[PDB]
């Protein structure tokens, strides 16, 4: 029969379209894995950076626990100190007018 | 035609061979599609996640310098007040003193 | 004197009062302090919440634009394979009738 | 007696040093009504924010849903289209080829 070769050439089309879709469907396979790889990279580093990140808040609460107080301390050891200067002071004056209203009372 | 038959097993088979490789090829397509969102998702979070620590930690190194300052200042006072409280009490006592002798 | 000894426990009092209103305004700061950082703490938060929101809606444009665009694209393509699959089956029927035709 | 403006003078210091720390206690008062509404205005801010951001990210995901699929749809139909178009063309050269197989063997 005389037909024998344009269905050979049709077939011959069909298995091109064929071939060149599963070379496609190798490469998209391997493109694939290499993107699932990196979700799975890029996601470990999320969640590490998170528990690093938390990490370093909870130590930022602990030591700023530790300033306030120590401010409070030396707030209050400054007033103390000031109150002991100024009295110090006062007493000074008051106690040598002390003296001279003693010489001249006694007179 | 039988022969010519045959052939057309071929062809038919070789159509939807092809139909299910696009299908396929389509749905891996899109599963490389969305895990290229995801893995770009999982950039930007993670940037804000290094961005957040990166204020958290600097803040902390400053806190460290000023705890140490605040903690050698608090020492410092200390041994003012102590050297300030001898002194005033020396004082109190010795004008007290004073006084009973100039009165005796 | 007696005088004398009003007028300390006046002194004492205003000495007291001081230290109490010290300690009391030095809470107060710290509690401004924190309060500052917590209201910049947020506004970082925030501002990343903008940046997330941000990328997500451009996003989500752009997919409405690609919807259209494949919704049509379906419709169009409907009619294409309507137009084409009566003329193969046209083609075929017309073809046998004819073989049928000179066979007679 | 003699001393009385010495304690006046002191008392005089201290109610100063008192006045301005109690000056200073309203001021700091107000500025930490301030502070505290800020923490509570970008709160809210934050926190709408955030809702605003999750229902974004949903209706991504639900449209990006319909656009696989209609992506999968075109698909498809292309590969249906193709096949047709592909055999029409096939199947009119092969039928012209048989009609001249026809008139030949006749003969």
């Amino acid at each position: 029969m005389n037909l024998e070769p344009y269905f050979e050439l049709f077939i011959n089309n069909l298995r091109r379209r064929v071939d060149q879709l599963k070379s496609d469907q190798s490469r998209l396979d391997s493109e694939l894995k290499n993107m699932q790889d990196m979700v799975e990279d890029y996601r470990n580093k999320y969640e590490d950076e998170i528990n690093k990140r938390t990490n370093a808040e909870n130590e930022f609460v602990t030591i700023k626990k530790d300033v306030d107080g120590a401010y409070m301390t030396k707030v209050d050891l400054q007033a103390k100190l000031d109150n002991l200067q100024q009295e110090i002071d006062f007493l000074t004056a008051l106690y040598q007018a002390e003296l001279s209203q003693m010489q001249t009372q006694i007179s | 035609g039988s022969d010519y038959s045959k052939y057309y097993k071929t062809i038919d088979d070789l159509k939807n061979q092809i139909l299910n490789l696009t299908t396929d090829n389509a749905n891996i397509l899109l599963q490389i599609d969305n895990a290229r969102l995801a893995a770009d998702d999982f950039r930007l979070k993670y940037e804000n996640e290094v961005a957040l620590r990166q204020s958290v930690e600097a803040d902390i190194n400053g806190l460290r310098r000023v705890l140490d300052e605040l903690t050698l200042t608090k020492a410092d006072l200390e041994m003012q007040i102590e050297s300030l409280t001898e002194e005033l009490a020396y004082l109190k006592k010795n004008h007290e003193e004073e006084m009973k002798d100039l009165r005796n």
